[PDB]
């Protein structure tokens, strides 16, 4: 799907 | 993983996610074997019939994860790669014989509750545990059902499966099997089900030693035909068989 | 490596996961 970004 | 269940948190703290930087994509699984070294399947990095040839700069590894897609703050660690090493006799043309690669991280990763290396087997361990009917465990964020069968888990999946004897593996497929592979999974008449699948490649097949209470990685998820089919079995790279290559690489290129 | 294979949230705490007994059973039972 969609990956959550860092931080 | 097909017909498995959600992993418990910290159940598989050596599980690694291979992640393509751009575009963002889960490529495969992997395993942590020391603070600088990750083990995976070579076909995850190099598979020229599908134009796959990743360099170090194309990839990241994500360690200590549970959720497939969330960024697990203060739990996961992201590492860059110093160098990829592929078995020089990996056969992508025929049967994925020696489907094994190592990746050296740029910097050592700090261990934690969620991040911790798996053991590699010594001869005695492999001999004691590599027996038909003995079960190992397979983990991964790969497909929940056979490809085209239409899909992805929310969290890491886990299934326990029995090692199957060579003649059964051999007669199960027309792909040419080698001693650098083994297969696992239930026979039709055993009733129970479960298999690794696409996207689980490179993740560990692990067994818990009753001699010392430690988890050992005996296998790498490598290949199969469909997933969880009656009369088919998942195939794994035989880690102890390739241990002399593993040691050679780490000895030469380690710190 | 020295400490490999012992999981901080399980072996290191004398806790067992939900399905590890299934593995051991397969190694002992007929
Ligand atoms: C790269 C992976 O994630 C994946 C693992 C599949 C595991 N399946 C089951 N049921 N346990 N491996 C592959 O997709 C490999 C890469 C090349 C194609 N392949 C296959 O498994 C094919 N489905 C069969 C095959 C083709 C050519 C050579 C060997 C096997
Ligand atoms: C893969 O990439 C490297 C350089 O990035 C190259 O040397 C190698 O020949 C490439 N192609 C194949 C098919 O291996
Ligand atoms: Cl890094
Ligand atoms: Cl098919
Ligand atoms: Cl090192
Ligand atoms: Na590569
Ligand atoms: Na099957
Ligand atoms: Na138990």
């Amino acid at each position: 799907e969609i990956f959550e970004p860092p931080e | 993983i097909v017909e498995g269940s959600d992993a418990e948190i910290g159940m598989s703290p050596w599980q690694v996610m291979l992640f393509r930087k751009s575009p963002q994509e889960l490529l495969c699984g992997a395993s942590l074997i020391s603070d600088r070294w990750v083990l995976t399947a070579a076909h995850c990095l190099l598979y020229p019939p599908w134009d796959k040839n990743f360099t170090e700069n194309d990839l990241l590894v994500r360690i200590g994860k549970h959720s497939r897609t969330r960024y697990e703050r203060n739990i996961e660690k992201i590492s860059m790669l110093e160098k990829i090493y592929i078995h020089p006799r990996y056969n992508w043309r025929e049967n994925l014989d020696r489907d094994i690669a190592l990746m050296k991280l740029k910097k050592p990763v700090a261990f934690s509750d969620y991040i911790h290396p798996v053991c590699l087997p010594d001869r005695e361990t492999a001999a004691s545990l590599l027996q038909a009917g003995y079960k190992g465990r397979v983990t991964g964020w790969g497909n929940l059902k056979e490809t085209w069968t239409a899909g992805q888990p929310s969290v890491l999946q886990v299934v326990n499966l029995p090692i199957v004897e060579r003649p059964v593996c051999k007669d199960s497929t027309r792909i040419r099997i080698t001693d650098n592979m083994f297969c696992a999974g239930y026979k039709p008449d055993e009733g129970k089900r479960g298999d690794a699948c696409e996207g689980d490649s490179g993740g560990p097949f692990v067994m818990k030693s009753p001699f010392n209470n430690r988890w050992y990685q005996m296998g790498i998820v490598s290949w199969g035909e469909g997933c969880d089919r009656d009369g088919k079995y998942g195939f794994y790279t035989h880690v102890f068989r390739l241990k002399k290559w593993i040691q050679k690489v780490i000895d030469q290129f380690g710190e | 490596e020295a400490d490999c294979g012992l999981r901080p949230l399980f072996e290191k705490k004398s806790l067992e996961d939900k399905t590890e007994r299934e593995l051991l059973e397969s190694y002992i039972d007929g």
